[PDB]
RNA sequence: CCUUCUCAAACAUUCUGUUUGGUAGUGAGUGAUACUCUUUGGAGUUAACUUGAAAUUGCUGGCCUUUAGGCGAACAAUGUUCUUAAA
């Protein structure tokens, strides 16, 4: 495992950093870099791998973001059949409930007629932050969402399914919204060998909250790939260590 | 006065050196054809040169060409003034991956990173604040 | 103007034929005991009589206009390039009043004036506007600027 | 002729899709027999099957073999074909279009299907419409080559071209014989083609297969099936 | 003379319209005469004097189907299964070749027939037909 | 003037749940913190911002095969050749 109290250190003191008086916004945000040996696929993995995480901060993320110039919302991409069926109250009662909200749902048709244009398609999805897709059509989007929605971690879709029987139900799509939401964090698959994660703004959770997620996610990427290891900071901070494994580098020559 | 020589801007995409050659050879015989060109990956910058054998028939390719609609957008050729040369353009290919060896032996660079990892905690005390590990 | 009338092609009127066959479904809609009450968006399409053509213009909202040349009483029509080049409306000079009675239902038109379009033409309709900008404003101006004809034939 | 700067575009596109699906299916096909299944789609493959929105069903495949009659459609809109797709319909001579065949789908057979699915329609015929087919379309090599095939085939113990439907329907004995026996085939078109009632049926029947025939381009794209005793009933 | 013309007040750009007319209500509600027309076609179909067209696509079905329903020796001259006279055909087959064609086809008629398996196929038969048809036409 | 992989399995019965696999990009520019290795040649990654599908020359990676193709498939592999969308 990793020294939980050596993560605690290293949060507290990345909050005194930041307290010495968008860059301004950017310099407070949590990001995790990971070394580890061939984290290729050989090839590219636009593929968003959903890790566990106790706690959610997209609703720390609605609450600074209502006070923030740029608006969290939400964007589901359904079939043509799926958009059809499902309406817009039966998903918004559903959420009410704990109390979550879907901006706009979207059909391939709509992506590839209406926004089927660079600036207006551009302006589409930068206006959103989580981009929810059909795990069918997942594995049509990349033409359509235009490379610049990939590059960056929000644009980028995450895999969500509403089939949990040969036909789709509500609730499949109403519980997995909440699995993706509030028990999912994103991460990116490129190539080289590293990685980065995004948590977010210091200012959202509990340092202590922000190391419980930390840990468990190394942990959970420990068990997951052979790391050469966990490199964390702030994008404006320099770089901090907190654990590693030596072996991996033996491995990686070998 | 100008050349035979031409610029072309705003190419569609996948229209290349072989389309440009196809259509401006009809117009007449071209002494040359080149199409501006990416390393990394093999995708368009949109504009290309060409050369043709005279002046007068390079003029009136880009006279009913200089405004030209085409694939839901506008296309836009100039001819060159007669101080005018083709330099440096080359087809590049989408350039692929590689993977090579590692050349230090696993115990050389075993000592490197148990550097580079005391070396990381000495910034930090140098960054820096107060740190244990 | 192949491209244009693509473009208009997508935003055809009703027909008379087609507004009956809405209007039949609709009424046999509001039949049931049991009917169904819905409201529904904007139509879309060209618009094309003269003295409305005008009338969308001094808003403005012609975002595109089509003027025939071959007009009987070409004087009905003087004044459409001036008043859209002083007032900045994107105007086209078309060839054949009748194809424009053709995207329209009608035997002619003279006139075609497009003001609301969809999100997934608005990009081609901006583009189509600059073009137009580009081939007509640009390249005639100076030869809108001088006498014609005189030549014998 | 001055041909145009915008047709060319669409071909090198719909050119660039060919080959990039083609070579989905050439990834898929080989890792799938080589029995290398690591990180692709599926492990096993599909059939569709559309009847009378229309009901769209879907089966797994056997390894049984079934007989089948590959009918050539139009292909897409602006195409010109690549290679891999001519070998094979080279070897199946399905040039000339409006041309079928009869084939036997084995494990080896099925996985060009997915090479040749944009260009054709698959489906399971009944004997009705085979010995309609036979008895009323086909033809053989000129002159002394029909004759002496004909000694070849009673050498096999073929007579009296009924059995023809029979051995072709049974496959029992000897079905590459009778293939290549029947080596070419035709169908009129279904529509007259240009006039002014006709246009209104090429329109409709465009609709129609646009409504039918799927392009998945997926390398898992299951094969679509159609009710040859209607399409037949239609072509012949 | 003559002289080009001179654009002197075109030059200048108005950047606002000529009149301020209010913007009527009409153009943002769905329109009212559309419904009276629903409404009028409405009463119509109450009173019956307007089927719906389901309704009338119904008729059209059954009527169809009411409408269509409701109403008020030369063979042994000629061979054809293993007999002898056809052993004059081969003889002068050259001879009936070289008459006339409307002779050839009557004069074609007749050919051996061998046994049951082979038929030639009809190649005459569709041509006599058409002729007759002629004929009667 | 074309249209974008719009699902697979296994377990389980909870009126649908759990797990696994399937995604090559629109080009150009700005740019933080940096990460590893390469053996200095730099290579693969990293925050996130701009853009009317914008437009000017960033010189020639490497391996393999054949006379262009794979490295996201090795006895692996690809070319532009469908006519009732004509005349």
């Amino acid at each position: 495992a990793i020294p939980r109290e050596r993560v605690i250190k290293a949060v507290n003191e990345l909050i005194k950093f930041t307290s010495k008086p968008e860059e301004e916004l950017k310099k407070d945000l949590q990001l995790i870099v990971v070394n580890n040996k061939s984290f290729t696929g050989t090839s590219k993995s636009f593929k968003l791998k959903l890790l566990n995480v106790k706690h959610s901060f997209y609703k720390p993320w609605k609450e600074a973001s209502a006070t923030a110039v740029k608006d969290f919302k939400v964007l589901l991409i359904l079939k043509d059949s799926d958009i059809k069926k499902v309406s817009e109250d039966d998903l918004f009662d559903q959420l009410d409930s704990e109390g979550i909200k879907v901006d706009e749902i979207i059909c391939g048709k709509d992506l590839k007629t209406v926004y089927k244009a660079y600036e207006a398609r551009n302006a589409f999805i930068s206006q959103f932050s989580l981009i929810l897709a059909d795990d069918s059509i997942v594995t049509s989007l990349p033409k359509l969402m235009g490379g610049k929605a990939y590059n960056k971690v929000e644009t980028t879709p995450i895999s969500i399914r509403t089939h949990a029987n040969k036909e789709f139900s509500l609730t499949t799509l109403t519980n997995n919204i909440k699995k993706v939401y509030m028990n999912q964090l994103p991460v990116k698959l490129p190539r080289g060998t590293t990685l980065n994660v995004h948590l977010g703004n210091l200012e959202w959770l509990r340092p202590e909250e922000f190391v419980d997620n930390v840990e468990l996610i190394s942990e959970q990427l420990i068990k997951a790939y052979q790391i050469r290891s966990i490199f964390i900071k702030t994008n404006r901070s320099p770089v901090l260590p907190l654990y590693y494994n030596q072996d991996v580098l033996d491995e990686l020559e070998a | 006065e100008y050349s035979g020589i031409i610029y072309v801007s705003r190419l569609p995409h996948g229209f290349h050196e072989k389309e440009l050659s196809k259509y401006f050879a009809q117009f007449g015989d071209l002494k040359e054809v080149r199409l501006a060109r990416n390393k990394k990956t093999g995708n368009s910058r949109h504009y290309g040169f060409l050369e043709f054998v005279n002046k007068e028939d390079a003029m009136i390719a880009q006279e009913s060409m200089n405004n030209y609609l085409l694939m839901g957008h506008l296309l836009q050729v100039r001819v060159l003034p007669k101080g005018a040369k083709i330099e440096k353009l080359y087809k590049y290919k989408k350039r692929v991956l590689v993977e090579k060896g590692i050349t230090k032996p696993v115990k050389q660079l075993k000592d490197n990173m148990k550097q580079k990892h005391e070396e990381r905690i000495k910034k930090l005390a140098k960054s820096g604040i107060e740190f244990k590990w | 103007a192949a491209e244009t009338f693509k473009l208009f092609n997508k935003y055809r009127p009703e027909t008379a034929a087609e507004k009956k066959e809405r209007l039949t479904k609709e009424a046999a809609a509001v039949a049931e005991g049991k009917s169904k009450q819905d409201a529904s968006p904007k139509p879309y399409a060209v618009k094309y009589g003269l003295n409305h053509v005008v009338a969308l213009i001094e808003n403005k909202k012609a975002k595109l206009v089509l003027i025939a040349n071959d007009v009987d009483p070409i004087e009905l029509v003087v004044f459409l390039p001036a008043l859209c080049k002083k007032m900045g409306v994107p105007y086209a000079i078309v060839k054949g009043k009748a194809r424009l009675g053709t995207l329209v239902n009608q035997k002619t038109s003279a006139v075609a004036a497009l003001t609301e379009v969809r999100a997934e033409d608005e990009a081609a309709l901006a583009k189509l506007v600059s073009t137009i900008d580009a081939n007509f404003a640009d390249k005639y101006d100076e030869v809108k600027k001088h006498w014609g004809g005189g030549i014998l034939g | 002729k001055f041909v145009r700067a915008e047709s060319i575009v669409a071909k090198t596109l719909a050119t660039s899709r060919e080959k990039e699906r083609i070579k989905r299916v050439s990834i898929l096909e080989d890792k799938k027999a080589k029995n290398e299944t690591q990180h692709i789609a599926s492990g096993k493959d599909f059939i569709l099957k559309i009847t009378e929105g229309l009901i769209r069903e879907k089966t797994t495949y056997d390894g049984k073999p079934a007989l089948l009659f590959i009918v050539r459609v139009r292909g897409p809109l602006a195409v010109n074909i690549p290679n891999k797709a001519f070998k094979i319909l080279s070897l199946l001579r399905l040039v000339e279009t409006n041309t079928g065949v009869f084939v036997k789908l084995t494990k080896n057979v099925y996985p060009l299907l997915k090479v040749i699915a944009p260009y054709v329609v698959i489906g399971k015929p009944s004997l009705s419409s085979i010995r309609s087919l036979i008895q009323k379309r086909g033809r053989i090599i000129v002159l002394n080559d029909n004759n002496i095939v004909e000694e070849q085939l009673g050498d096999h113990g073929i007579i009296c071209v009924e059995d023809i439907i029979h051995e072709i329907a049974t496959m029992g004995e000897s079905f590459s014989v009778c293939n290549f026996f029947l080596q070419p085939f035709k169908l009129n078109r279904e529509v007259s083609g240009f006039g002014s009632l006709n246009r209104l049926r090429k329109i409709k029947q465009r609709e129609a297969e646009s409504r039918t025939r799927q392009f998945s381009n997926a390398a898992t794209a299951p094969v679509i099936e159609v009710d040859i005793d209607s399409l037949l009933a239609k072509l012949n | 003379p003559y002289e080009p013309l001179i654009d002197w007040f075109t030059r200048h750009e108005e950047v606002m319209p000529l009149t301020a007319v209010p913007e009527p209500k009409r153009r943002f509600v769905p329109s009212k005469n559309e419904a009276k027309r629903v409404m009028k076609i409405v009463r119509a179909i109450r009173e019956g004097r307007i089927i719906p067209p389901k309704k009338l696509k119904e008729m059209k079905e059954k009527e169809k189907i009411e409408n269509y329903q409701y109403d008020l020796p030369p063979t042994n001259e000629e061979s054809y299964n293993p007999p002898e006279e056809y052993l004059l055909s081969p003889e002068e087959k050259e001879a009936w070749e070289n008459t006339e064609y409307s002779e050839r086809e009557r004069n074609f008629i007749p050919q051996k027939y061998s046994a049951l398996r082979k038929v030639p196929g009809y190649g005459e038969s569709i041509r006599e037909r058409f002729e007759r048809s002629l004929d009667l036409y």
